[PDB]
């Protein structure tokens, strides 16, 4: 399982593949690891499914409530922080999970969060089993001067690479791009596999 | 709170009084949705207009409006809110809205009997579309709940309710529905002529709630 | 709540009053089952008809109808509901219904003596078929429980109870049974002529509860 | 509950009134066992006959009958029941019945002094055969308990108690014992001629309780 | 319970009233032990004689007799029982009896000031021989305790106490002591001539409590 | 022990075998692993019996209560989420069990739940000691264009296979098919063994 | 220690031997392992004495109380279930026991209950140290077309065999047969030892 | 605290009385910020001047001023203070000031119904700039909260509120806004001519709160 | 340490030796391991002194209290049951002890109780470090047709045997015989040592 969030100009793109496995026993081919969490933000799950899912629900509801009560959306740094607090608070009986949360408020952001509530922002970050491989192609071809369209390709490549060197990753790679103009939008399956074909990639 | 020799909880009765002295509002099912409309009666220029929202959202598919002791209404509203999240987080979906109102209702019913605690002097109505379809419920201080085709609450209850009781049109399309209502709201409290600025919101099956903008409402006004 | 110099709990007495001011309902054992019937007296056109169900199921094989403070009634019913589930999950089967009612009754009895808390202003009757056979019970605010061959509760209790007291036919087959019943109900509350649309449901040994549809009841009406 | 200037607990007294207005019952030691008898006074044909059992078993070797507030009685009975089991499970045997009654007596006594709570308006007698032999005790709202050779309780206490007080025969064999009893019961409440159907049960040293069937009791009637 | 403007707890006073109306009993130190005696006044033939024991044992070497609200007395006695056991199990021996009574006294004293709870309406006297020698103490509803050479309690207190106050003989040998006692008891309550059957028990240093048998007591009677 | 849920067109089929063993000592030849849990939904137990049984009872009552209070049946994704929450909430002292819940609300569904509250939907999934062997034949011959009858056969064959390669599974295989039309229906024992015979299978 | 329950036509027979040992040190030659638990029901204890015993008492009383309160006897499946709930609810600090509860309500029944609340009904089942051996003979000669007499012998043979091959089992074997006609009846010692002799068995 | 027959909480009403007897203060939104102004009426020369600060900071970007029972006021403020910190520590920033006030209000509303406790006899107004912009809210003992363009509180509320109600200039720049303010404050309480030394503080979007020094205020004075 | 209780006709005899040691360091030559617990009942302690002692005080007082309240002495099986409940109830943090309680109610009795609350009655039984040895001579010479005197001798013999082969046992052997006629009576030290002499035994 590999996911990645990347920041650029006036957008943030998040993508993951979706193979859920039990050791070597790949039991589920189409899991879901990318979730819209708020009008202008998404989250990627990686780690132990149970812990991940309930955490997504909490976050989701917690956000919606805040919105209503404050009449405004919660800032990304704020959501990251809340999540940081929740995780660390129970560090000694932790939600074995690795979260990546991205979104755009006044500007784009993407924070990497660990099971002990350690929270840090970067311009792009990968999470999960295939992390290294992607971190390689990213360290290699990522440029802040890229277009939202160039990005989606990069991302797709990056993951397709990790899909090659990591048995724990696989299945249809899917991406969502969130911008202030159109909000959080998840690209259409066909369009994605199309770029795959176009890029000469596989699976 | 205890029983009178005639089988009545006077305290709860008194509470009802407080609600009668509250703002008038109503709601009604129509075409393929439900709408809410409350009389936003403002005083000073110094009030921050819109900020005195009477129609509040519990969740993108369910709103409720209240009348009675303002403080009691607020706290009760927030209760309904977190309670909504609860069902969403355990079941993954607020399937039947009737249940949400039931929960807030029981909250209220508890203060009708557990000795040392004053009852909630507020009534409110919940409206929205759930798994079953568009739904409309009202709730009094006594914890009593009922589903309606259309209803009102607050000061001009009796009045407006009668108007509808007579001229309510079953499957009235939104535009006309909002009209029949504003008219009905008018007649009622409009002993004092000026309808002022009504607060209105409507949702229809298939989508999220919509709050009417100052101009749009003024159009029906 | 304390004893009068004549050995009476006035509060519980007053509570009984409230139940007298409730709607009227009855039930009776028949051929190989038991049936319930409540007078569904409606007001405005704006009410969502059926939604005001007076006969509520506790489980596919047991139902109850209540009279008195509506809020109280509801909470009481739900208590019965989870209580029913409790036995099933621990014993694997609700063998004797009599126990179910006893538990809800004790609940009530508690408020008869535990100081600071108002008594449940409600009476209800349980009926359905258990491991023993068709069963019929009633329960008042005092926590008093009795099993009957037939009975009624609410406003027109005295009236309707007498009619049966005289014209009740032991093992009357369902169709006639529901008739005798609707007649009895009629006579009673029917000082005001129009019986309106009664609410009726029945069950028979061997299977689950059946609620009569508008047309079917209208047939006996 | 507090002391009147004359040293009496008025609430407890008032409780006593309630028990007086209850049904009449008695029990008496005889040959090699003890028997219990209560006047089963029935009203409507619509009551489920036997279901209104006044003599209740606490365990195959011990039963009790009660008089007063029906609700309070039941709960008191069930307490005595579980309490019985308790002794059996810990010591492996209910050796002395006196203790069982003592424990239920104390429950009641508590409410006699612990402020915010109404006393159990009920009196009951326990009878059965324990390790010592056939035993008979009575207990009031005050938690007062005594062992008798014979006694009664409920409405016609004074009357029937007197009858026995005069014509009670020490080691009377069962058949005649039940006779003397029913005669005694008769006299008392029988200002209204018809004794109706008495409820009777008996146990004898050496075995489990025996409840008299409709015909058998009708034989003595 | 609070102070009257003259510095008195009226409730504790009223409680005392209740103990006056109780049976009459006494106890006195003699030769090399102490003896207890109470007036066993019986009514019906229907009472199970001896079962109405007034003198109760706390432990083989210590007994107490009580007067006042029967129930309260009972509960108070068991308390003293377990409490006696407690010292035995922790220290391995009930060295000073004075301590046992102090604890139960304190138990009673708590109700004299702890708000919502009625005072124990009973007075009792503990007697037995401990590590120090033969001991005799009395205790009232107020928690006041004192050690005597001889004393009484209950109804005929004032009378019997005066008799002793005058004719009490210091080191009287048992046989004569019990006589002096029974004489004193007689005179007192004996406004009604018949002394009936008294209940008497005695213990002497070096050994366990001895309860007199019907004939033995009838010998001094 | 082996169970299997499968989705197709407008129905869902679930079946299991029924041998209950203690290591190699096969102690109970006819246990029950297939349970109807609501008018339009069923559940398969796999793992430690004690935990499994109590979970089936809780599930049973909880749904029934719900139905009564909400006047409508609880959706499949809802029961699964409910179950998920229950299990995860006690992951540190888990119900050692592996559940498969299928049913049909607006459409057929089947979810795999693990002892930590991990829940995931698939078009078919097997559970228990013989899962692999069935995952094989299923992966080999399952086609979504199958008929409710072809399916019931497929399942019987799959389970039979596992019965061959796994000593922990055994006994009479039994299936239940649930459709909106007829609801949850458990096939008559004879009809099953009949199919066995016709299919040239064994036991 | 060995106990066995066997179901047949219109009765249930239950028997156990009665040697209680501490490893090899056989300390008590006559313990009791068969207990009537209600007018029409019995139970066989096997495992840790302390736990077993207290478990029998709770069961005993709980049932009696139920009878009085419900005016009817608790159904066998019901008592099994109760026991199940009780046991499982404390799985992490279990009653190290193995229970067999047989009885007759609408029809005969016999349930095998484990220290984790696993409960399963069979047509016959053995429990205890020598279970294997008896499972052997039973598997070999049991027939649901037997008469209650044939049964009582079968049971005696079974336990007798076990006694041969298991040093943990021993002592006088004793049986109780329960039928609706006569209720729970425990056979007289002499009658049992008589059949042993007639059969040519031993001890 | 309970409802009067006309649906009012007399205790909360009385509470309001205590705030009317407090000092006068006000605030209003202006150009691109908001200011707070209170009449600092002093008595003895012996008071430590400035130490009697009426305008209090909750955080560098939000202050509140209060009127009524001083003790109540203080405790209520500290609550707001820690409550503020709380949001910062969990979310990382106080995004909406409206929320802060809602919390402190809910704290007040609880004492409106939770039996044995006296409601907070104080009202206060919160002002500052948050994520939305410059904001102004007032809160009374009932727990009622509203946002204003401008408003006052304390003794001269009605007076100063009217003056603004009439002469309030929408986007008045600071210097003139404070002027209009001090003018309005004057008129009101200035039945006693001398305005004494007003306490004034203001903040503008983009930065932290600024409290006016003795000379700066004296300039507008 | 070695204790033994034996049943015969109309009396029960109990005896123990009295050496309390700490491993090989025999520190207390005269401990007491036989206690009268009620008018017609005694108990023999064996295990960790501390636990044993507190257990004897509890039992003692609990008994005395029961007598007074119930106006009758507690039956032997009752006191056994009581103890049983107490011990098992705390099996996971047990009173490391082994108790033997004998007495005579309607008839004589003697129960063996273990630290887990397992209680069993026999016609005789030994407890302690030397149990086996006594169980030997007992199994060899015990006869229910003996007389209270023969018994007392048997007991002394047994304990004397155990004292030979078990370094943990030792010191003066003391016995108490309890009968309905005279109640619980502990035999005079002299009379005991005399019998020793007469028997040609030692120590």
């Amino acid at each position: 399982t590999t996911t990645v969030g990347i920041t650029l100009k006036d957008a943030v793109i998040m993508a993951t593949e979706r193979r859920v496995t039990m050791e070597n026993f790949i039991m589920h081919k189409n899991g879901k690891k990318l979730f819209q969490i708020d009008t202008y933000t998404g989250m990627t799950i990686a780690g132990l499914v149970g812990d991940a899912q309930v955490l997504v629900r909490y976050m989701k509801a917690e956000l919606e409530l805040y919105r209503l009560q404050r009449r405004v959306n919660m800032p990304i740094e704020a959501v990251a922080t809340l999540l940081s607090n929740m995780l660390n608070q129970v560090k000694y009986m932790p939600y074995m999970v690795q979260l990546l949360v991205g979104g755009i408020d006044t500007a784009p952001h993407v924070f990497s969060i660990d099971a002990a509530g350690g929270s840090v922002e970067d311009i792009y970050a990968s999470t999960g089993s295939g992390s290294p491989f992607v971190y390689g192609v990213l360290e290699s071809q990522y440029s802040e001067k890229m277009t939202v369209d160039e990005g989606v390709d990069l991302v797709i490549r990056a993951i397709s690479a990790a899909k090659q060197r990591d048995s724990a990753s696989g299945g249809m790679i899917d991406v969502a791009v969130i911008t202030r103009k159109d909000g959080y939008v998840q690209l259409p399956t066909d369009q994605i596999e199309s770029r795959i074909r176009k890029l000469g990639l596989i699976l | 709170t205890v029983f009178s020799p005639d089988g009545r909880l006077f305290q709860v009765e008194y509470a009802r009084e407080a609600v009668k002295k509250g703002s008038t509002a109503l709601g009604m099912k129509f075409a393929n949705g439900v709408l809410l409309i409350s009389d936003k009666k403002v005083r000073s220029r110094l009030i921050e207009q819109n900020s005195i929202e009477k129609i509040q959202l519990i969740d993108d598919y369910v709103a409720a409006v209240t009348s009675g002791l303002v403080a009691d209404a607020r706290v009760l509203v927030d209760f309904a809110r977190i309670s909504a999240q609860q069902e969403k987080v355990t079941y993954g979906s607020l399937v039947n809205i009737e249940n949400l109102v039931k929960r807030v209702a029981d909250q209220m019913q508890q203060y009708t009997q557990y000795g040392g605690v004053r009852p909630y002097g507020v009534s409110l109505i919940f409206a929205g579309i759930d798994q079953i379809g568009p739904r409309l419920f009202d709730c009094d201080p006594a914890g009593t709940i009922n589903e309606y085709k259309a209803t009102a609450i607050g000061s001009g209850k009796d009045a407006v309710v009668s108007f509808l009781e007579r001229e309510y049109k079953e499957n009235l399309p939104e535009k006309e529905a909002v009209t029949l209502g504003i008219k009905a709201l008018k007649s009622s409290l409009e002993e004092g002529e000026e309808l002022k600025a009504p607060e209105i919101a409507s949702i229809t099956v298939g989508n999220k709630y919509r709050i009417y903008d100052q101009e749009e409402v003024k159009k029906f006004l």
